């Protein structure tokens, strides 16, 4: 139903989903290529 | 309440100058003074700055004569 | 901040140890430790259970400034109405105490206004901010070099 | 929803069939529970007010029968949350710890139940705790509990976590069931006599009964082998003891007789495992489990008997209404009349009692666990001891102020003056000024005659005048009463306790028990430095009580505000008039009492942490001498503020600032982080929103300049919310600082 | 066990029986029958009867274990 | 004593008088609004300045203004 599709798309749920996704991006990038004080 | 007004308190509240019956403004603070420097001497009897010298009974006297002032 | 900067870098220059400042001032723990905690040793040792040296007056003024600075927090955090109620309770207490209601007051006691509250709190904060840092700056300097 | 049969058998059961249907359309509608918020957000404050009133069910609906059905399912959901959290600990002990590696050599290794993912340098946080394991050394004392419970394999903790998750699912399901399928009426609730009978006889009685049975069949026969020197892999399983009752009959002489003597009043024969030794265990440093099983059996019998005092359906029993209406003397007029009706209708009236008692009991838990260590090897783990003590201090400290909050809530929302005519509450409301002014005087007295002593000692030691101090080497302030009761508890096993073999705790006086190379518990000599700090504690608690009491005795009205009851519980003020009416509500009084609870516990935990390190804890020599950490300077240095500034703070904070580059670096990070949050709170606590709204005006103009202003108009936090964020960040920063400091200091003492 | 029942346990049961037949407010208000005429076990409802039967076990334990150990 | 003024932007809704807790404000018949009334402040001697009127004003910015002044026993809200 749409009542739960609207709850999954609320401000806090989405603003935490984006933060989790960006955390995953940054964590994996600094896992495979860590220690980038600058660009070579 | 009993503490505020009882048998002994009804008279004793009314027994010191500003409640005492017909006491002159000369004696306006007899007790209010006879009870001051007599108990101010207590803390200076065994605890004062000069409690372990030879004037154990002098610092209290002078301090009381100043605190009463 | 400015005075921490000046004092730490000048300690480094005076002791010939500019390396300490140039290599610790980049992270805050360097300030919290190599400056605040490190240079306080003599300061807090002005009066000890073992003796009393010339820094004792500064060791007393440090805690004094802390006390005044913390006293300002009362006026700045709690506001008037609480104190007006607490004062009214005391007014009732005096006007009902035998051998004391006969001690009447011309000035009706009231709590400090909000403007006066902020002013007194800021004044205590400023006194405890200046005196404490001065007792640190003079004591920690008159030890390693004074 | 679903449709079960009935589930009743001539009971007071009363439910409503499907009152609230199950749907998701209300999930996409935030703030629907409030009429003022359902029309849509027009300012950003609408968002904050959404969370500030999420659980306040009085402002939502006025029907109490709906509020109670909400509260029941809320408790079920909380229990589901708790079971999830506990299954977390059991699973992390099963697969992310070294409980097996610690149980083997408990004196040569440290407990650890967390593994940090090696990434961006944080893999350094995995400290070598011993035995090849790398992780964070825990301080919650879970390995000691799991050893005292009989856990020996990882599969046991795994199944415990599985059962915890199952119970979480069950509580979560029961919550939905008791609000969407068959929600109970009011007839099922207001049986406080019946509820007390059931909560005493069944919950607290049968609980300790079953746990004592567990200990007799699991904990005792396995900890007896653990304390002997037997390897855990050679120790049998708990069910092998019931499958072979002869192995239990032999391991305890009393067990070699059968079950009949218990039924035939032959209790004295079971003295071979239901013991009364007391003291501690010289092998583990904790309490004897043979005594704890007996203790739980006694508590079980006592509670089951207590659950048979009140009246239910068979005529016998008491009615608390009768007991309250009976108690009345010439001093209080009608006495407790109307109190049953107070506590059977107002939920806040009940919570203001339950929170107070639960917080006090948490504090008692801390004070009893620290001195009579009930878990093996916890008295040697100084970190775990300190952590449990301080954590159960803080939990109780918060739960106590909760009582002073909900009391004022009851006063403003549920106090009916017609229902309280010349009873305890009504007559207490009369002489409010008397009690408040007397407590004012008492607080002033305790402030002068406890802290002024420290100021005088600092000024005397600063002036170079040792013979004028309040110390153990000058004007002594010896605590006679506490030392006397210490000596009383010391002479207990040979006078007022012939059956007791050892004292309740070795802190009062007696022998010095030590495990491995560290001490477990020794007599805590009380002198001047203890008397002064005890009076400091009393003063701080008195001021906190004064604040939280004037918060309730004046939530209705006052000489300043006579119509305060109209303003509600939570409100900032009543205008700058009357000289200034800022912070008069009960909400503001709780906001102020939070700070004083923090300030009191800040001295309590420091008293604990320094007295233990100075006059108790310390390494023991093989000849017999005991050398304390701070060399016993508490009795000679804790008497001045400079002593606490230098020899306590400055001296013992070195472990935290020098923690960079090690496994304790996170503690220094959090130390500075709490120092940050503390100061961040001062911005809110010292300012007012009238400036921030004027600034938001300029930022709104800037946003509209590029046409980027949200339709949700931005509004600065309300005055109440400003104060709330201030106090929240103050407490958070302070407690994070003290937590980091205490953990980094306790882990660095060996 | 040879005489622990009649001398104390039955004695304490009957003691609680008397003090409950005389002191309990609501006796016959219980759910049980108490139909047959007995000395003191079914003269009033078995709620009251079982109440004193439990309290008499309490008293009997407190007296037997209070005599001399076990 | 405090000063209480009422401006011509007042719509005469009596809300500030319904919120006043010291009978400081009244309502006199006017000729400016539909209600044909405007707020009045005859008994400024009883005005403590709790701003309960200004809080209960509907017009764009206040139509009634309170300006705190020389505080007295009555304006200070002294009950002792
Ligand atoms: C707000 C200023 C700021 C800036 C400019 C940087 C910049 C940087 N940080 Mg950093 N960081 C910051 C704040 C900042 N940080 C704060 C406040 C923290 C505490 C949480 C951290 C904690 C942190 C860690 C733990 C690490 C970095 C790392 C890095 C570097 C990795 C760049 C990268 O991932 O490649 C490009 C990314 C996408 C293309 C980079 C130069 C990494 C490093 O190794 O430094 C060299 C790394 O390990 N930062
Ligand atoms: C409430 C805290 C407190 C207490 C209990 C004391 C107590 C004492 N102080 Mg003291 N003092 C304090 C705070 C306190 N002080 C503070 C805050 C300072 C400033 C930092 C000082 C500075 C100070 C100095 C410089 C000296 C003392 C001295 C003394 C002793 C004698 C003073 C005396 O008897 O006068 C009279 C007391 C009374 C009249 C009390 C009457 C009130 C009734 C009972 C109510 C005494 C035991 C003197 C001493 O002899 O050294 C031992 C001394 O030299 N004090
Ligand atoms: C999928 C099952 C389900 C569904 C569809 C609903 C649907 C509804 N419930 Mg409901 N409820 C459920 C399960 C469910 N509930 C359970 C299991 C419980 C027991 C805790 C409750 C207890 C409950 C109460 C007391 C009330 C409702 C109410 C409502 C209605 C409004 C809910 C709302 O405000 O928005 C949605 C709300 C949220 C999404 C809250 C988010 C979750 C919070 C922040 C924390 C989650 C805690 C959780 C219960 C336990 C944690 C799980 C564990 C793994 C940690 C709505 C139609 C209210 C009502 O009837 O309106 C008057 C009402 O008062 N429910
Ligand atoms: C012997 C039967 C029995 C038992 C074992 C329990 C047990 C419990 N009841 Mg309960 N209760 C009972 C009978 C019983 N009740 C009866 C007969 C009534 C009606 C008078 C109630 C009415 C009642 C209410 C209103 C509430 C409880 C609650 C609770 C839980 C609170 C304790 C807790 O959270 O700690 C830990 C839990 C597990 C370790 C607990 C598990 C509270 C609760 O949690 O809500 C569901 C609650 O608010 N009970
Ligand atoms: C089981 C105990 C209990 C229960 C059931 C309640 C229940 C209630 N309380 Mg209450 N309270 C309690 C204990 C309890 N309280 C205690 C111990 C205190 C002392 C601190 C208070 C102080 C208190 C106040 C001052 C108020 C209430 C209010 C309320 C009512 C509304 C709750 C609310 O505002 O929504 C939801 C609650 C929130 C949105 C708070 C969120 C902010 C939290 C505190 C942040 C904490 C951060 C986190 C824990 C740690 C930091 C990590 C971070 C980095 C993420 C509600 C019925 C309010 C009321 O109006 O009463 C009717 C009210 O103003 N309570
Ligand atoms: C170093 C700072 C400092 C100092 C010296 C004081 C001192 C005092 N406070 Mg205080 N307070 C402070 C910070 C401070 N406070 C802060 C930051 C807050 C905000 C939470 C408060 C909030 C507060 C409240 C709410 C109350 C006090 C009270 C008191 C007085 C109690 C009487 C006494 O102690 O006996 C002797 C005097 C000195 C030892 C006392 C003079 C209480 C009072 O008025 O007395 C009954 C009172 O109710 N304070
Ligand atoms: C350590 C205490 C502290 C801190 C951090 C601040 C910080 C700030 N003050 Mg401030 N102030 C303080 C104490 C403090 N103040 C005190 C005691 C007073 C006297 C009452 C004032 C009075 C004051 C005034 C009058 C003003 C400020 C202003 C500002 C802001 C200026 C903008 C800036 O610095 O850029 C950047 C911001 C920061 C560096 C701070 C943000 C730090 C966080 C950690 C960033 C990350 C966000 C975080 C992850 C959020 C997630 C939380 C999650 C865990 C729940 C800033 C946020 C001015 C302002 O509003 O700006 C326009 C302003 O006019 N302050
Ligand atoms: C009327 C005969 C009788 C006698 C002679 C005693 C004698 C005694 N009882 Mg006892 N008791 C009795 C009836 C009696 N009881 C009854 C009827 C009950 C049930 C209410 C109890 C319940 C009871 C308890 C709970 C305890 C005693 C205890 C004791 C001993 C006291 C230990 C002490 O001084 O401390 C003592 C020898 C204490 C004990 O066990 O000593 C170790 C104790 O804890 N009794
Ligand atoms: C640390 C203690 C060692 C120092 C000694 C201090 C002596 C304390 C004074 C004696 C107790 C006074 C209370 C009983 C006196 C008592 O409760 O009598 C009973 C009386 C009412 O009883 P009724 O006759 O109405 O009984 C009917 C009731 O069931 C209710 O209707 O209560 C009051 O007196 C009200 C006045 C309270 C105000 C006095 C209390 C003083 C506050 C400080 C108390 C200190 C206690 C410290 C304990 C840790
Ligand atoms: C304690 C307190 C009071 C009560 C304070 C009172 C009643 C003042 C009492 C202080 C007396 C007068 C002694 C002060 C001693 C000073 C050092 C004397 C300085 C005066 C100069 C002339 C020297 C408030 O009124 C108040 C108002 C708003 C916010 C916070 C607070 C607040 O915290
Ligand atoms: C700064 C300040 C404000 C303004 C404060 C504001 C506008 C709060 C800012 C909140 C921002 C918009 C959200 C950021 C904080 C979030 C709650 C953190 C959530 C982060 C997750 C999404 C990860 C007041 O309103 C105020 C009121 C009364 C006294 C003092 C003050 C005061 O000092
Ligand atoms: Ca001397
Ligand atoms: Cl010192």
């Amino acid at each position: 139903m749409d009542g739960l599709k609207s709850f999954l798309s609320t401000a806090p749920v989405m603003i935490m989903a984006l933060l989790t996704f960006t955390a995953g991006i940054l964590i994996e990038f600094n896992r495979f290529y860590p220690d980038l004080l600058f660009h070579p | 309440t009993p503490i505020s007004d009882s048998a002994f308190t009804r008279t004793f509240i009314g027994n010191l100058p500003a409640y005492r019956k017909g006491l002159s403004p000369i004696l306006r603070g007899l007790e209010v003074g006879m009870a001051h420097g007599y108990f101010l001497i207590g803390p200076w009897t065994l605890l004062g700055p000069l409690r372990d010298s030879e004037y154990q009974y002098i610092g209290g006297l002078i301090g009381a004569l100043a605190l009463i002032l | 901040w400015l005075t921490f900067y000046w004092h730490w870098k000048h300690l480094g220059v005076w002791s010939g140890n500019v390396a300490q400042f140039n290599e610790n001032s980049t992270y805050l723990m360097g300030w919290f430790r190599d400056y605040l905690w490190a240079n306080s040793a003599q300061l807090i040792n002005g009066y000890n259970p073992y003796g009393v040296n010339n820094l004792s007056v500064w060791a007393w003024m440090f805690l004094f400034g802390h006390l005044v600075w913390a006293t300002g927090f009362m006026f700045l955090i709690s506001w008037r109405g609480y104190w007006q109620e607490l004062i009214e309770t005391i007014v009732w207490a005096h006007e009902r105490t035998p051998l004391a209601n006969l001690v009447r007051w011309k000035d009706k006691p009231v709590a400090l206004s909000i403007v006066q509250a902020r002013l007194v709190g800021l004044a205590h904060f400023t006194v405890g901010y200046v005196l404490t840092y001065a007792a640190f700056l003079i004591a920690s300097t008159a030890g390693k070099f004074g | 929803t679903i449709s079960p049969p009935e589930r009743e058998a001539k009971a007071k059961v009363s439910v409503d069939n499907n009152p609230v249907p199950t749907s998701f359309e209300k999930w996409g509608k935030p703030g629907h529970f409030d009429r003022t918020l359902a029309r849509g957000p027009k300012t950003t404050t609408w968002i904050w007010n959404l969370h500030a009133n999420a659980h306040d069910f009085d402002s939502q609906t006025s029907d109490l029968e709906d509020v109670s059905r909400k509260i029941f399912s809320a408790h079920f959901g909380h229990l589901a949350v708790v079971f999830v959290w506990l299954s977390g600990m059991y699973f992390h002990g099963a697969k992310f710890s070294n409980y097996e590696g610690w149980l083997a050599d408990p004196t040569h290794i440290k407990p650890s139940a967390q593994v940090v993912w090696p990434i961006v340098g944080q893999g350094i946080l995995n400290g070598d705790v011993g035995g090849g394991f790398h992780g964070i050394q825990i301080t919650s004392g879970l390995f000691y509990l799991w050893r005292a419970s009989g856990f020996t394999d990882s599969y046991q903790l795994y199944c415990t976590a599985i059962g915890g998750l199952v119970m979480a699912a069950l509580m979560l399901f029961a919550g939905w069931f008791h609000y969407h399928v068959k929600a109970p009426k009011l007839e099922w609730f207001q049986n406080v006599e019946s509820m007390m009978n059931h909560h005493l006889a069944g919950l607290l009685g049968l609980g300790s009964l079953g746990w004592a049975g567990h200990q007799i069949h699991v904990s005792m026969p396995i900890n007896k082998l653990l304390d002997a020197g037997v390897a855990p892999k050679d120790i049998p399983l708990p069910h092998e003891f019931i499958l072979e009752p002869s192995k239990m009959a032999e391991l305890y002489p009393s067990f070699a007789q059968g079950l009949t003597p218990f039924f035939t009043l032959n209790w004295g024969v079971y003295s071979d495992f239901l013991t009364f030794k007391g003291g501690l265990n010289p092998v583990t440093g904790g309490l004897w489990l043979s005594d704890t099983a007996h203790h739980h059996l006694a508590i079980a019998v006592l509670f089951i008997i207590a659950g048979h005092m009140y009246r239910t359906n068979w005529g016998i029993g008491h009615s608390m209404k009768e007991i309250l209406e009976a108690h009345k003397g010439p001093f209080t007029g009608e006495g407790h009349k109307g109190l049953y009706e107070i506590l059977t209708t107002s939920w806040h009236a009940q919570l203001a009692i339950n929170l107070a008692l639960l917080g006090s009991l948490t504090i008692i838990v801390a004070q009893h666990m620290y001195a009579m260590p009930p878990y093996p090897y916890q008295a040697i783990d100084y970190a775990t001891q300190l952590s449990l003590f301080t954590h159960h201090m803080w939990i109780g400290g918060f739960l106590i102020v909760g009582a002073g909050a909900h009391g004022a809530i009851f006063m403003v929302r549920d106090y009916d003056p017609a229902k309280n005519v010349n009873n305890l509450l009504d007559r207490m409301l009369r002489h409010r000024d008397a009690i408040i002014s007397h407590l004012n005087w008492v607080c002033i007295f305790l402030g002068f005659h406890s802290f002024g002593l420290y100021i005088h000692n600092d000024t005397m030691r600063a002036l170079g005048r040792p013979q004028d101090m309040f110390s153990d080497t000058a004007i002594q302030l010896q605590p006679i009463f506490a030392q006397w009761v210490q000596h009383l508890h010391t002479l207990a096993p040979g006078a007022t306790a012939p059956n007791a073999l050892a004292t309740a705790s070795y802190a009062f006086g007696g022998e010095t028990i030590a495990v491995a190379g560290k001490v477990a518990m020794m007599p805590i000599t009380l002198g001047t430095a203890d008397f002064m700090v005890h009076h400091i504690h009393a003063f701080t608690i008195h001021v906190t009580a004064l604040i939280l009491l004037k918060g309730v005795l004046y939530a209705r009205s006052s000489r300043l505000v006579p119509d305060k009851a109209n303003l509600g519980f939570r409100f900032p003020c009543d205008g700058p008039g009357r000289g200034g009416t800022c912070q008069v509500s009960g909400w503001d009084h709780v906001f102020l009492g939070l700070f004083w609870m923090y300030n009191s516990l800040s001295i309590v935990i420091f008293h604990f942490s320094w007295k233990m390190q100075s006059d108790v804890w310390g390494t023991v020599s093989p000849d017999g001498s005991v050398t304390h950490v701070t060399l016993g300077n508490f009795a000679q240095s804790a008497i001045t503020i400079n002593g606490w500034l230098r020899d306590f703070l400055w001296a013992q904070a070195a472990n935290v600032i020098n923690s960079y580059g090690s496994a304790l670096s996170a503690y220094g990070i959090m130390f500075l982080a709490g120092h940050f949050v503390f100061a961040f709170s001062l911005m809110f606590l010292f300012s007012g929103r009238g400036y921030w709204q004027e600034l938001i005006e300029s930022i709104v103009w800037a946003h509209n300049k590029l046409n980027v202003a949200p339709a949700i108009q931005p509004r600065a936090l309300s005055i109440i919310q400003g104060r709330a964020v201030g106090v929240a960040h103050y407490l958070l920063g302070g407690i994070v600082t003290t937590w980091a400091f205490f953990l980094a200091r306790s882990l660095s003492i060996g | 066990w040879s005489l622990s029942v009649g001398i104390i346990m039955c004695l304490c049961n009957v003691f609680a029986f008397v003090i409950g037949y005389f002191a309990i407010q609501k006796t016959g208000k219980g759910k049980d029958l108490a139909l047959p005429q007995l000395a003191s076990k079914k003269t009033f409802g078995l709620p009251e009867l079982l109440a004193t039967m439990s309290f008499g076990h309490i008293l009997g334990a407190g007296m037997v274990l209070g005599l001399a150990s076990s | 004593s405090h000063s209480v003024k009422i401006y011509d932007t007042c719509i005469g809704c009596t809300q500030c008088v319904r919120a006043c807790p010291l009978d400081v404000l009244e309502m006199v018949p006017w000729d400016g609004c539909k209600a044909a009334q405007i707020a009045s402040s005859p008994r400024t001697e009883d005005c403590v300045g709790c701003k309960r009127c200004e809080t209960a004003c509907p017009t764009d910015f206040l139509s009634i203004r309170v300006y705190l002044g020389a505080e007295t026993t009555r304006s200070m809200g002294l009950a002792y």
